């Protein structure tokens, strides 16, 4: 819900910034080069 | 063997063979 996110957000530079740091954060983990992650024996990855 | 180098990447002469190149693509970011 993008309004009670906002609302969540207030005004805060600081929760600004937290916001945006972790937001980089996620989009970093994922997607990525590869397709399909195979992290382990056996590898179950999604690309669609 | 440095023209055949050339011509290569256009026996006594000899001939060289060349690898792969550094083609891809990212969104990251």
């Amino acid at each position: 819900q993008a309004e009670n996110i906002y609302n969540r957000l207030g005004e805060d530079l600081n929760k600004w910034q937290a916001l945006l740091v972790q937001i980089r954060k996620a989009r970093g983990t994922f997607d990525n080069a590869e397709t399909k992650k195979e992290f382990g024996p056996v590898v179950i990855d999604y690309g669609k | 063997g440095l023209r055949a180098w050339t011509q290569v990447l256009l026996k006594p002469g000899g001939e060289p063979k060349i690898k792969n190149v550094v083609h891809e693509l990212r969104i990251t970011n």
